[PDB]
């Protein structure tokens, strides 16, 4: 049953402030010492800072030295990481470990929650089909897809009609244009006879802009 | 700041082998090492504690041995499931540091680039900007070469490239070029095409397109 | 008894005594010869009913002991030779003693008996003594006794490794800790440990101690030979200094032996600082 649930990690205007929570479950929470964990989108793992059992003693890197605070409540089960004067540099996903012991290896991570630190307002996507007119000149195979412009913040879930088409799905990785605008876009890659008899639909979903989108995907 | 490094970066091996990640700390840090396990999109999970215990729940083809400053996780005899990142970490003292993590990929056959390009939607064009897409397929290794060439001019910096984790079923990677342009710079010219270096591929193989 | 028929009588140790049937040896082998001629008798593809023949001719030779140059090539006799006769032996050699446990290889009352006449008489259980014995039956030194161990010089702590002192029980293990530690005190840190390492069974508080001050890191496994009362006063702060961050598999052992009875004497609110939790001990103000 043992569950590390963070939140409250969002969007931030640099400089800005934001609290953190790792809500325990499964566990006695009294009797552990957790710390902070974050990972930059796409670069390696940094330790951020590490609460005692008591509460007492707090450690911290000097790069978050004296902007962010280690809090933690054993009454609500939870852990705390208040901060401050964000910049660019603090955008990552945010990891709440558990400690096996004080002075130990963390044995327990939680799904982890992403923050993000930039000026650009929420955008949702716009979505644009990539017909396959001519990608079935291939010869069996006949490569389709849509395409994600213009959204922030991360992510965007793009499932192929409706979770139901699997096998052949390329939904690619997120870059980021000059914009400061995240642009993705899935393919998948079907055969050729199917097209016009078989209505292939891409489901993109915005949580952060609310925005979700069915778009169909036809050649002629 | 105690200094971790690990060796190598990225290794590509295949099932059932004997794998050995080396990790080296700048400083004597004694027995005060572990190791974490990360595949894509999901949370890091520990192996080994007191740079030799097994956790609880890890196979036993896992064994951390070292100390001082000279550390090695070994995977004995691989599974699918182990093809990962790996992170050496030592808590010895503050600050806490882990390594820059070791990609561990499947190894296999070569594989040419399945080649595709998709001129853009009538959609996107009323709203102002014009984006080209090249899509490669399923290729072996990671280093390909996507080139964009509109009327026999090489476009540089004004494309960007995006490359899928290795597959699961064929072991094979896939990639995305993104030619972005204006309304009025895509009406201006005829002939598009990304021309495309891979090893797999024995000449660089250019599928192009023309303006309506 | 009776006389050796004609021509029968043995001239020299051959191979044609094989033929020969047991009342043939006892006449037409003179004792004196099989002495002389004791190099050879191994070879001689005698059967254990002939022997029996021959060990009797020797008894009669030397009723008072055995010179070293019969115990030499003594042979396959060894099985056959009583305990009571090896009782009175002057073997005072490694290469005869190598020799005879050669064979024995092919308990042992004899082997035991052989042993003790060997040290009896070297005067002290030396290194290379030690050495040889434990090539043939390495748990020798904890099959002694506890009183036995004492006679064994310090300098001679050396020749053990730790392979021997797993079928080692405490009421040795005590006898042999004092030993070691005066054997290993030229040393310090990184070296004294991997020495002092498997006799740790017999080690009091006091020493532990002393042993957490030196930073050593010290495993679970070895953690758990500890003497269960050198453990109990030990505090939460001298344990975590041991174990370093082996600590960390400690939580495994709560309802093991030598911890177990550690944690219940210890406070709860003293436990909970170690980020384990372990239960059982003092709720104080
Ligand atoms: C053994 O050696 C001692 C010391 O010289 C000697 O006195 C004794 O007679 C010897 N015993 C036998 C049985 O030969
Ligand atoms: C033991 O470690 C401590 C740090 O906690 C430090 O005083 C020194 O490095 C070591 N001292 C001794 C006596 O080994």
């Amino acid at each position: 049953e043992v569950q590390l649930l963070e939140s409250g990690g969002g969007l931030v205007q640099p400089g800005g402030s934001l609290r953190l929570s790792c809500a325990a479950s499964g566990l006695t929470f009294r009797s552990y010492a957790m710390t902070w964990v974050r990972q930059a989108p796409g670069k390696g793992l940094e330790w951020v800072s590490g609460i005692s059992v008591s509460g007492g003693i707090t450690y911290y890197a000097d790069s978050v030295k004296g902007r962010f605070t280690i809090s933690r409540d054993n009454s609500k089960n939870t852990l705390y990481l208040q901060m401050n004067s964000l910049r660019a540099e603090d955008t990552a996903v945010y990891y709440c470990a558990k400690r096996g012991a004080a002075v130990g290896s963390f044995d327990y991570w939680g799904q982890g929650t992403l923050v993000t630190v930039s000026s650009a307002s929420t955008k949702g996507p716009s979505v644009f089909p990539l017909a396959p007119s001519s990608k079935s000149t291939s010869g069996g195979t006949a490569a389709l897809g849509c395409l994600v412009k213009d959204y922030f913040p991360e992510p965007v879930t793009v499932s192929w009609n409706s979770g139901a088409l699997t096998s052949g799905v390329h939904t690619f990785p997120a870059v980021l244009q000059s914009s400061g605008l995240y642009s993705l876009s899935s393919v998948v890659t079907v055969p050729s006879s199917s097209l016009g008899t078989q209505t292939y639909i891409c489901n993109v979903n915005h949580k952060p802009s609310n925005t979700k989108v069915d778009k169909k995907v036809e050649p002629k | 700041d105690i200094q971790m490094t690990q060796s190598p970066s990225s290794l590509s091996a295949s099932v059932g082998d004997r794998v050995t990640i080396t990790c080296r700390s700048s400083q004597g840090i004694g027995s005060w090492l572990a190791w974490y396990q990360q595949k894509p999109e999901k949370a890091p999970q520990s192996l080994i504690y007191a740079a030799s215990s097994l956790q609880s729940g890890v196979p036993s083809r896992f064994s951390g041995s070292g100390s001082g400053t000279d550390f090695t996780l070994t995977i004995s005899n691989l599974q699918p499931e182990d093809f990962a990142t790996y992170y050496c970490q030592q808590y010895n003292s503050y600050p806490l540091t882990f390594g820059g993590g070791t990609k561990v990929e499947i190894k296999r056959t070569v594989a040419a680039p399945s080649v595709f390009i998709f001129p853009p939607s009538d959609e996107q064009l009323k709203s102002g900007t014009a984006s080209v897409v090249c899509l490669l397929n399923n290729f072996y290794p990671r280093e390909a070469k996507v080139q964009w060439k509109v009327d026999n001019a090489l476009q540089s910096g004004n494309s960007q490239e995006s490359v899928t984790e290795q597959d699961s079923k064929d072991s094979t990677y896939s990639l995305s070029s993104t030619l972005t342009l204006s309304k009025a710079d895509y009406e201006k010219h005829k002939v598009y095409a990304c021309e495309v270096t891979h090893q797999g591929l024995s000449s660089p193989v250019t599928k192009s397109f023309n303006r309506g | 008894k009776t006389a050796c028929p004609s021509g029968k009588k043995a001239r020299e140790i051959d191979e044609s005594l094989i033929f020969y049937k047991k009342w043939e040896l006892e006449a037409c082998v003179d004792a004196a010869l099989l002495a002389t001629q004791m190099d050879r008798v191994n070879a001689i593809p005698f059967t254990y009913e002939q022997l029996d023949v021959l060990k009797h001719k020797l008894d009669e030779l030397y009723p008072q002991g055995y010179p070293e140059s019969v115990i030499q090539h003594l042979g396959y006799l060894f099985l056959k030779m009583s305990p009571e006769d090896i009782r009175k032996w002057n073997v005072t050699s490694l290469e005869t003693l190598k020799a005879l446990l050669e064979v024995n290889k092919g308990p042992l009352p004899q082997v035991a008996t052989l042993i003790d006449r060997f040290v009896k008489g070297r005067g002290q259980l030396d290194k290379d003594t030690l050495d040889t014995l434990t090539a043939f039956y390495p748990g020798y030194l904890c099959s002694l006794s506890p009183e036995e161990l004492s006679s064994v010089p310090p300098s001679s702590i050396w020749a053990v490794r730790p392979q021997d002192l797993d079928t080692c029980d405490p009421r040795q293990l005590d006898v042999l800790y004092p030993k070691a530690r005066l054997a290993f005190q030229n040393m310090n840190g990184s070296e004294y440990f991997v020495k002092i390492q498997s006799f740790l069974g017999g080690a009091p508080t006091e020493d532990l101690k002393a042993l957490s001050q030196q930073n050593v890191s010290m495993d679970l496994a070895t953690f758990m030979k500890l003497r269960t009362d050198a453990v109990l006063p030990l505090t939460v702060a001298e344990v975590q200094k041991l174990l370093g961050p082996h600590v960390e598999g400690l939580k495994a052992e709560e309802r093991h032996r030598p911890v177990r009875d550690w944690i219940l004497r210890q406070r709860q609110d003293d436990l909970d600082t170690l980020g384990l939790g372990l239960q059982g001990g003092i709720p104080n103000g």
